Parts: structure tokens; C-alpha cells; sequence
DNA sequence: TTACCTCAGTGCCGGGATGTGGCT
DNA sequence: AGCCACATCCCGGCACTCGAAGTCCCCAACTTGGATGATTTCTTCCAGTCCTGGTAA
């Protein structure tokens, strides 16, 4: 015991977290896009489901 | 074991000189009827200097 | 008895703070201000010497002002309610001597406290302490309001509420649904005072309905006369709030002295009750009601324990038989202090 | 650990516990005055507690007893 | 009683089974 | 070399994807020259009182 989504959406109830999966995955690709090495990987079709699945798992674990 | 503290004459008398010469942080404690407490307290007019070092809070 | 005997204090309070609410924030402190005033030249030695011998001054010399510096405190315009609160803890700490230099004295003081407990009597002390909380006498000179409400919460889940404290007397009988709360509160306290291993803690708040810019009277500091004439002669007590601002307060021992004003056992004539004191000190009249010359003080009575225990043990109990001397002594042990050279 | 530290000015007045004269006087005097310094604190403590016995008592009962024992 | 004296991913989940390492 | 305990391991099973348009790219952002003088800043009187020693003649 402000206002930015990466701060407010986590402050919310843990049960809600699984529904943020697509947003997290989005940010993830963007973070790669902004990196010197990640320009070869970001938004590549091959990594789509892998990244999304592992994130979804993590969120469920957090929930 | 029961312990009873007592003040050292030599140690207190030296401190009265050092804080004024070395410019240390200090304040003063008053005594009513100085003649009834001792040589040093009387000579100092009932005002005795002590160190003052509070925490940085 | 013996060279050393003493008890610590069993009932201890906190520091009381004044504050008020706004539509914008829940806690705003009441604060003090400082100002220069023009006083009067009046009183003896100002004009007379010796025993009524006028001294030689000219007529115009008393028409001059006497300036002074004081602190003062007023409620600001348009505040409808003022609030005051404090915390209280009570421990069952009169069952054992803090120190005692003699095992034969010790076993006797223990015997007495227990002999008393089982016949009743803690209820009597609890009733008196409880009455003083709910009456509101701990506000001292700030009792003159247009309406006073008192609310108490405790660690056991109870809550008490006095809808209007302005009429509860020391002697008399309280209105229904007030008399009853006094009984319930008495029970919690009577236990807290005598049974160990119970944690008890209370939180007492009150509200004062006031005048447009009414003057408020917080505790005063004890000071030296300044020699500067730029420093206040009358300085008031404040407390630091969690936000760093200062607020007007009442000192712990000033709240305490009020709560223990329960002694109307002297001279078989109740009058008004005294603050418990070994010699029966009376501050208003500057005297003492249990002067050693009368045989009525604590120190004479401390030697009759063997006789008292004998009576308590022989008595049936549950009645009205407990004498003034036994109740007095228990009240003094509750306000523990140094009882040595006995 | 120290969270709050406030210095309080002035000095305490002693209770009138001394009779002016031992007998035939109804006047009370003040024992004397001292010059000290006082403050208000806010603080936390972290105590390293050890239990000698192999089997310990990590229970609600002990948490109540830890609240009661507090001076 | 008194006088004195100080600066196509991914994630669980059951259940019967293949295979292995230490003792005799 | 033969016998026993305990590790995991892979198939059958189960559950999820998940509604549901896209919102413009790129390059430039000012140079020079000056900031005022002359004059004056208050006077009358006042600055409380009492309580809170130990030790030996």
C-alpha cells in the first residue's frame, strides 16, 4: 500500500491478467524492433505462436 | 550485578575547553544553586556545555 | 516493613490532538499563532510598597502601557466541528512489586491483592475510571461547548457512544441507554485491571460543537523568563504530524491527572473527588486533606495490611463491607510510585 | 531503524511529594527542578529470535503472546 | 530557626511400463 | 552373476487458438544596431508580578 498502462494494468486484479496477453505480446515485438539485434526477428511469423503461448502460460501462473 | 554510574571530574572539565576551541556542535545545561553541585559548575556560573549530534532524519 | 518497595504505573494514556475536517481533506490540524500586545500596569508593588505604604511616583506614570508577547489559538471562520482524540492502554500491573527488598513483605502484599480481587472491588475502581472517561472531564477548560459527543472503540470489538456528554454528573443516576453503556464498559476495564495476559487497547475520540471564532486551550509549556523581549512569555504545546506540520495538543500527564480524579473517600464527606495523592493534596486551596497528623495518609495505612487481609479473609464478600481504607490503598497501588523507607 | 525524530523544548514540573515541614504544617513544597532534553520517536525493530527445542511453535497463539509480552 | 553563596500447434494429467543402479 | 526400489517416460486423454478493415511518407527553422538622467527614506512614551536548597551554627 501513475496512469501509464504498464503500471495500471498490473495494479488490477490478477484474474484479469490473462486478457492482456495480446498487448504484452505486441509490446514484446516492439521491444525487439527497437533493439539492434531484434530487427531480424520482430513480428516474424515464425515466432508468433511460441511467444503468445509462453506468455499466456506465464500470465495464468501469475493469476 | 547492579551498576551505579558517576561523572569523571577530569573528563568533563576537558570537554568544556575542547568544544569551544575546536568549534564542535554543542548546547548548555543549567543548574540552580551552582555552589550546591561543585567547583566546576560554580566556576561556569551554572551553565555547562555538552555535545549535540542529532541523526540526519 | 523494608528499605525498598515500589510499583510502576498500571494505566497509561497518549498525547491528544486537535483537528478538523474539510470538504477537500480528512485531517487538517488546528494550529497556534504568536502576537505582540499592550498590557496594563496594575497590581501591588506597581504602586504600593511595604504594607500599603504608597511609593513616590508621578500621576502620569501609571497611564503608560506594558507591552507583552504571547502565543494564542483560535478556531478559524466557518468551521462547524472540532475534533480531539487520544489512545489508552491498560495493564494488570498492580499485582506485583517492581522491586522489594524483603521476602516477608513481598508475600504479604501479594496475599492482599489476591484477597481483594475475589471479593469484588476491581468493579468499584473500574466504575469510577469509566465514569470519568464518558463524562468528558479530560477536556479541562474546553468543556464549554454547544454540544459534546463521545465515541470509544476497543480491541475486543465493542463500541460506545454518548449522544451528549454535557449533563453526566459525578453523583446521580444516568439516563437510560447511557447508564447501560457504563455498565458494559465497566466490565471490560475491571478485567483489564486485574487479569493478566489480556491485551486491551482503547481509542477515544470526541467532537465539540463551537462558536464562530472560539478560543481553544491546549497545554502550556514550563519556561524560563526570556531576556530578549522578542520571545514569548506564554508558550503552548504542539505535536508534529506525519506530514511535518505542527498542531495544538494536550500532554499525556494532563489527560492522566483527569482520569484518576476519583477520591471522594476522605473525612466521610464526599464533596468533590480529589486526584489520588499519598497526602491528599488539594491544589485549589493549596493544602492537604490527609495530613500525617491525622493518621489518614497512605504511610500509616500501609502498615495495617495484616489486619486488612485478616478481615478480607474472614468476610463473606459480594456485599458492601469493604472499608474506605482498603479501597484507598488499592487506588494508590494503581498509581504506582516509590514507597520506600518503611 | 529511524523514521521520525522530533526534539521537544522545555522541562517537566515535579509532583509536590514533599511536605514544607514534617509536623504541624498544612503547606506542600516542590522537591526541586532539573534541566533535561526529550524527544518523540518513530522506529521499527528487527529481532533475531532463536528457539533451542527441535520442535517450534509457529502459531497464531504465539503471535498473541508476542503482542502481550511487549513492554 | 537562620545566613550564605554563584557568571495445425501449445499446456496439464492419468497410468501402466521400460529400463537402470546397488546389495547379496 | 542374480534380485530388488525407484526414478522417469510415452500413449491415450483433455483443453485451448478465435469473431471481425486499414488512419502518410520527406527536407529546411534569420541576419545588424542601441536599455536614461536628479532629488529625497519619520517623530513621542512604555518593556509585570509569585511559588519550586543543603548544611551547619
Amino acid at each position: 500500500g501513475s496512469g501509464g498502462l504498464e503500471l495500471e494494468l498490473i495494479t488490477q486484479p490478477k484474474k484479469m491478467l490473462p486478457e492482456l496477453m495480446l498487448q504484452v505480446a505486441g509490446r514484446f515485438h516492439l521491444e525487439l524492433q527497437n533493439h539492434s539485434a531484434g530487427r531480424r526477428f520482430a513480428f516474424h511469423p515464425a515466432l508468433m505462436a511460441p511467444i503468445k503461448s509462453q506468455i499466456l502460460w506465464l500470465l495464468r501462473q501469475l493469476a | 550485578c547492579v551498576v551505579t554510574p558517576v561523572v569523571s571530574h577530569a573528563l568533563l572539565a576537558q570537554l568544556q575547553n575542547v568544544v569551544h576551541e575546536k568549534k564542535l556542535q554543542c548546547t548548555y545545561i543549567h543548574h540552580d544553586h551552582p555552589a550546591s553541585v561543585g567547583s566546576l559548575v560554580g566556576a561556569l556560573g551554572g551553565k555547562v556545555a555538552v555535545l549535540d549530534y542529532p541523526p540526519p532524519v | 516493613l523494608c528499605t525498598h518497595l515500589s510499583y510502576s504505573r498500571s494505566l497509561s494514556p497518549g498525547k491528544a490532538v486537535f483537528f478538523y475536517k474539510t470538504a477537500e481533506s480528512d485531517f487538517v490540524p488546528l494550529r497556534i499563532e504568536v502576537a505582540k500586545i499592550s498590557g496594563q500596569k496594575c497590581g501591588y508593588t506597581e504602586g504600593f510598597d511595604a504594607n500599603l505604604k504608597p511609593k513616590n511616583i508621578e500621576r502620569y506614570e501609571l497611564a503608560y502601557s506594558n507591552p507583552q508577547t504571547i502565543e494564542a489559538c483560535y478556531v478559524p471562520p466557518n468551521v462547524d466541528e472540532l475534533y480531539c482524540r487520544f489512545s489508552l492502554r491498560v495493564e494488570a500491573n498492580s499485582m506485583r512489586p517492581y522491586v522489594c527488598s524483603n521476602p516477608d513483605v513481598l508475600r504479604v502484599m501479594i496475599g492482599l491483592a489476591q484477597a481483594y480481587q475475589r471479593l469484588g472491588g476491581y468493579n468499584e475502581l473500574a466504575r469510577r475510571y469509566s465514569a470519568n472517561v464518558l463524562r468528558g472531564i479530560w477536556l479541562w477548560r474546553n468543556q464549554y461547548t454547544q454540544g459534546t459527543k463521545i465515541e470509544i472503540k476497543t480491541s475486543l470489538g465493542s463500541t460506545y457512544h454518548i449522544p451528549d456528554a454535557r449533563r453526566l454528573s459525578w453523583s446521580g443516576d444516568w439516563p437510560e441507554l447511557e447508564q447501560k453503556q457504563l455498565e458494559q464498559l465497566t466490565s471490560e476495564m475491571a478485567k483489564a485491571l486485574s487479569q493478566p495476559d489480556i491485551f486491551w487497547f482503547a481509542d477515544v475520540t470526541a467532537s465539540l460543537k463551537t462558536g464562530f471564532c472560539q478560543e481553544i486551550f491546549p497545554s502550556q509549556k514550563f519556561t524560563e523568563r526570556p531576556d530578549d523581549h522578542s520571545v514569548a512569555s506564554r508558550q503552548l504545546a504542539t505535536v508534529e504530524c506525519s506530514d511535518g506540520q505542527l498542531a495544538a495538543c494536550i500532554n499525556p500527564q494532563k489527560i492522566g491527572a483527569a482520569l484518576q480524579k476519583i477520591d471522594d473517600w476522605w473525612a466521610n464527606d464526599a464533596d468533590l473527588p480529589l486526584r489520588v495523592h499519598e497526602y491528599g493534596a488539594n491544589h485549589e486551596a493549596l493544602t492537604a486533606l490527609r495530613h500525617p497528623a491525622t493518621g489518614q495518609d497512605f504511610y500509616h495505612l500501609l502498615t495495617k495490611a495484616e489486619q486488612f487481609v485478616t478481615v478480607l479473609e474472614s468476610s463473606e464478600g459480594g456485599g458492601v463491607e469493604l472499608p474506605g481504607e482498603v479501597h484507598y490503598l488499592m487506588a494508590v497501588l494503581v498509581k504506582g510510585g516509590l514507597f520506600q523507607k518503611g | 531503524y529511524l523514521g521520525r525524530y522530533s526534539l521537544v523544548t522545555g522541562k517537566h514540573l515535579p509532583e509536590p511529594s514533599k511536605s514544607a515541614d514534617p509536623k504541624s504544617v498544612s503547606a506542600i513544597r516542590r522537591p526541586g527542578l532539573l534541566d533535561g532534553r526529550y524527544c518523540d520517536l518513530g522506529m521499527d525493530l528487527i529481532i533475531e529470535v532463536h528457539i533451542p527445542t527441535g520442535g517450534s511453535l509457529p502459531f497464531t497463539t504465539c503471535l498473541d503472546l508476542l503482542r502481550v509480552a511487549l513492554p
